[PDB]
């Protein structure tokens, strides 16, 4: 779990709980629902 | 490993 509270949200990429907990980042700008982050596990891996 | 969720918007 590298997502810590440094950032609540970007924009258009909200977040919520499947079945279980499954904290999954929603995106209003893109409109869909993805596993990682948009403030943390995006395209960036240095 | 499954698929995101059908996402909504109130």
């Amino acid at each position: 779990f590298e997502i810590p509270d440094d950032v609540p949200l970007p924009a258009g990429w909200e977040m919520a709980k499947t079945s279980s907990g499954q904290r999954y980042f929603k995106n209003h700008i893109d409109q869909t629902t993805t596993w990682q982050d948009p403030r943390k596990a995006m395209l960036s891996q240095m | 490993g499954t698929p995101p969720p059908p996402y909504t918007v109130g």
